[PDB]
């Protein structure tokens, strides 16, 4: 049954591929230190 | 970061208020310069009168 073995093995290898694809830890370490310098004071007239 | 951004906006508003102070000091300085030039021309007139005497 080499044809069914080939099809089941490749379907399982693709299933393992899409299991690993969603195996990640989303690290929300987006620091907001840029806003400490984004604000600019109003320029005067000289 | 959000609290620091709020305080920086407050500092910007205070900078705008001190800009108003700058413009008032500008017009005061212009009046000071004009009055000082009036004093010099008064001094020049008095010095010339003393020289004639």
């Amino acid at each position: 049954p080499w044809i069914m073995v080939f099809l089941v093995s490749m379907a399982l290898l693709w299933a393992i591929m899409t299991m690993v694809f969603f195996l990640y830890q989303p690290r929300s370490v987006s620091s907001a230190k840029g806003f400490s310098d984004r604000t600019v004071y109003l320029n005067w007239k000289w | 970061g959000f609290e620091e951004a709020i305080t920086l906006e407050e500092r910007a508003q205070k900078s705008a208020e001190a800009q108003i102070m700058l413009f008032q000091a500008k017009r005061e300085n212009v009046q000071f310069q004009l009055e000082a030039a009036y004093r010099a021309r008064l001094h020049h007139v008095n010095n010339e009168i003393k020289k004639r005497l």
